[PDB]
């Protein structure tokens, strides 16, 4: 008999993004 | 809720008086506690006093 | 003693949220045929000792597809409907944000909303098995035939007491009859069972595609032919000689000399002998019922070898004259075809399979019955000689057969090819 518990048994290439700051001390 | 839902009149006043001694009714489960805490928040906005 | 009173409506629900959780779709098929194998491992458990068992997995493929719902009436209840009976019964505040929400789902479906609103104020493991489940939808869809609401109200209560978020949102998708999973009609039928898509656009009634088709071993093919029965025989289709070899994969095939008689099918079991036609229509009574009875069944009693009892076959019907040992165009039966031998069905079985056996039912007589001539050829030249030497017989053309070809009675195609002069 039992039940039913017992049956259902529950590599790439490389990117670079430069960042230059363009402001007045540069 | 289910209780005051059926009465046809109009009620002025809604109250429930709570007559226990058991200050943690919920501790080892705190689902229930938050089930309970929403139940308590959804009757006070209805308009039911508890005490 | 039916399974489903055994099944929590909750396992199916989780079955369901991980076939839908799953992006690919073997993932959905193998929790799926899991599923659907230990239901079947369960029902042989349980039906050992019974005979006859109207037990199947109806009860579950009703749910899984709502579109295919035709016993059950129209439940007349909709998303607005059943929002506001969402807030009457939870005693919702009306002004509330779960009662805005409800309502104002932007006539992110409602099931969703209706998961999040009930997950903090239901319980966390439901008690409703798949019976109780049906059982509440047709009594909801009878009462709304009836035009009663209150008991339609009392049911849905019940329900949403007796259930938890994941299934309450499974049983609105349900009644809305939007159940989405990321697999189609066809493949849920085809992992069910290989002939179930044919079956039920054969017939539109749910019921018995689950029924007939629950041993997946036995196919349509067993079931479409039966003991004192009369089916439908399939037919060839014309096609033309020069693009013959292109019809079977350049393959061996076998040639077969057509002939001008009717097409007629015959059961014989003991000393009973049913006949019947193409169209279904009884002409038992031109060779009798009986061996001491007719004019054909008298003569071929004794060709049946003893080691035959039960036995069905389908051929070709025309007329002989032995004076000219001739066959007239429009008493001599072909036979080149069988479809039952004793308690084993040979529909499943290939042509080639069907072919072996044909010679050890009876040994052929000519005059009375025998078997169609026919040979084996690969080539063009061959089936170009056989039409040439069909052609000086008078004969009308030529049936190419594959034997890989399978036995699929009421369809057009196959291995079933009609060669003529044209």
């Amino acid at each position: 008999m039992s039940g039913w518990e017992s049956y259902y048994k529950t590599s790439g290439r490389d990117s670079l993004i430069f960042l230059v700051d363009a402001s007045k001390a540069m | 809720a289910n209780l005051f839902s059926d009465v046809q009149f109009k009620m002025s006043h809604k109250r429930i008086m709570l007559f226990t001694n058991e200050d943690n009714p919920h501790g080892n489960d705190s689902a229930k506690a938050s089930r309970a805490r929403t139940k308590a928040g959804d009757l006070r906005d209805t308009g039911i006093f508890l005490d | 003693q039916t399974v489903a009173s055994h099944v929590p409506f909750a396992d199916l629900c989780s079955t369901l949220e991980r076939i839908q959780k799953s992006k690919g779709r073997a993932e959905k098929i193998r929790h799926f045929r899991e599923f659907l194998d230990s239901w079947r491992k369960f029902h042989d458990a349980l039906h050992k000792n019974h005979k006859d068992v109207t037990d199947s997995f109806y009860p579950a493929m009703r749910l899984i597809l709502p579109q295919l719902e035709r016993e059950r009436m129209a439940y007349g209840i909709k998303e607005t409907m059943l929002a506001k009976l969402y807030i009457e019964l939870l005693n919702l505040p009306r002004d509330g944000k779960d009662a805005l929400k409800l309502l104002n789902y932007r006539t992110g479906d409602f099931a969703m909303i209706a998961y999040f609103v009930l997950k903090p104020r239901c319980l966390q493991k439901g008690s409703l098995t798949i019976q109780q489940v049906n059982d509440l939808l047709d009594s909801i869809a009878s009462n709304n035939s009836a035009k009663r609401k209150d008991l339609i109200k009392k049911s849905l209560l019940q329900l949403i007491t007796q259930s938890s978020a994941l299934e309450q949102k499974w049983l609105i998708r349900m009644i809305i009859k939007d159940l989405k999973l990321g697999v189609s009609q066809q493949t849920i039928f085809s992992v069910f069972h290989n002939d179930a898509a044919e079956l039920h656009n054969v017939t539109t009634d749910l019921e018995k595609v689950c029924r007939q088709l629950h041993d997946p071993s036995v196919g349509l093919s067993d079931i479409s032919i039966t003991l004192f029965s009369a089916f439908k025989p399939m037919l060839a289709a014309i096609a033309d000689i020069e693009h013959i070899e292109k019809d079977m994969k350049h393959q061996s095939f076998y040639i077969e000399t057509k002939l001008d008689g009717e097409r007629m099918q015959m059961h014989k079991d003991g000393d009973v002998y049913k006949y019947f036609s193409r169209n279904g229509y009884n002409y038992t009574d031109q060779f009798g019922a009986s061996p001491t009875e007719g004019s054909l069944t008298p003569f071929i009693h004794n060709a049946f070898k003893a080691d035959i009892q039960i036995c069905i076959l389908d051929g070709e019907m025309m007329a002989y004259n032995p004076n000219t040992q001739t066959f007239m165009q429009k008493t001599c039966y072909c036979v080149f075809d069988v479809l039952m031998v004793n308690n084993k069905k040979l529909g499943h079985e290939t042509l080639r399979k069907r072919y072996e056996i044909l010679s050890s039912i009876f040994t052929p007589i000519p005059g009375r019955i025998e078997i169609v001539q026919k040979t084996q050829a690969h080539t063009k030249n061959e089936v170009i000689d056989a039409l040439n030497e069909a052609i000086d017989k008078r004969e009308e053309g030529i049936m190419v057969k594959q034997p890989l070809s399978i036995y699929k009675p009421d369809k057009r195609g196959e291995g079933w090819l009609k060669i003529k002069p044209e």
